[PDB]
């Protein structure tokens, strides 16, 4: 129960990093849309969340532990 | 409830499919909503962010059921649905707009409320 003595790194967390909203979807015309990343084919996902484009990887956010393609 | 307008449909329509939890506010929810198969309504006003939004909306709707209902002045929405319930409406704390709104199913099980698109099916 004695104090604390001066650090050599101390920093506590990352910052979120501040990415743009949102822009996944681009349009040939108005009512003809693309999409840059596929949708995850997941059942418990309501295949309306998408993907990272990550190539050489395929990462799903919200399978935060699994489904991940490798190409 | 209200006289039937274009806007005091909104006015009706939320104050009450909160307690549906219908309102998918903000763009990133709205997307995430309609992008499926429960949209039933959506909003729109002028463009205080990228421009390129207000063609994907628009896009977007009109791909599987468009209902945009183009009501300006994003503070006025915004104001309809605030956080959630109210403290003033003089309310410096949090007030600021919403700019889309997306509606599931019409909301809770309802009567005058659906006059809406009794009226708006036909006129557009």
């Amino acid at each position: 129960k004695k104090s604390y003595t001066t650090p050599k790194k101390n920093k506590h967390k990352r910052k979120k990093v501040k990415l743009a909203v949102l822009k996944y979807y681009k349009v040939d015309e108005n009512g003809k849309i693309s999409r840059l990343r596929r949708e995850c084919p997941s059942d418990e996902c309501g295949a309306g969340v998408f993907m990272a484009s990550h190539f050489d990887r395929h990462y799903c956010g919200k399978c935060c532990l699994t489904y991940c393609f490798n190409k | 409830g209200g006289v039937m307008d274009v806007n005091t449909a909104l006015q009706e329509v939320l104050k009450t499919a909160l307690i549906h939890d219908g309102l998918a506010r903000g763009i990133r929810e709205a997307a995430k909503a309609l992008d499926k198969r429960q949209a039933h309504l959506c909003v729109l006003a002028s463009n205080c962010d990228e421009p390129m939004y207000v063609k994907l909306v628009e896009a977007l709707c009109a791909e599987h059921q468009i209902n945009l209902i183009k009501v300006d002045d994003n503070k006025k929405l915004g104001e309809w649905v605030g956080l959630c319930k109210i403290d003033r409406e003089g309310k410096p704390r949090k007030v600021v707009g919403c700019s889309c709104v997306v509606v599931k199913d019409y909301g809770k099980e309802s009567q005058a409320k659906d006059v809406i698109e009794e009226y708006f099916k036909c006129k557009k």
